[PDB]
């Protein structure tokens, strides 16, 4: 989160208290179609990795 | 423009010209030693105090 907030324009200092409650880390797989070109869309599958309850409603990035 | 910039990957360098910062960290020791040593030692002894009359002659 650090890292995409200092891409953007932010530079949160370090060493600092940061207790989040609406952010979850997930890995993300897909598979490449045969003759895919570019542009074209495919489905992907999102799954949580340390200590969350629920991706119900949630947004990836 | 410039080119693709990752999201959530650590700003590491990547191209010719990117800046990284080294923590100059160096502590080398290194040591030997050896000895030898020997002696000798040696002392003999003999004498005839009172030789009797038989033995005189040796």
């Amino acid at each position: 989160l650090n890292n995409m907030l200092s891409q953007l324009g932010i530079t949160v200092p370090t060493g600092t208290n940061m207790q989040l409650k609406n952010v979850a880390a997930v890995m993300v797989t897909a598979s490449y179609p045969p003759f895919a070109r570019q542009g074209q869309t495919i489905d992907v599958v999102v799954s949580s990795m340390g200590n969350a309850k629920s991706l119900r409603g949630g947004t990836l990035l | 423009n410039y080119g693709y910039q990752p999201l959530f990957e650590d700003r590491r360098p990547r191209n010719i010209g990117d800046t990284l910062t080294i923590v100059l960290q160096e502590n080398v020791s290194a040591s030997k030693s050896s000895s030898a040593n020997a002696s000798r030692d040696g002392k003999t002894s003999f004498g005839f105090d009172t030789v009797p009359r038989y033995l005189q002659g040796l």
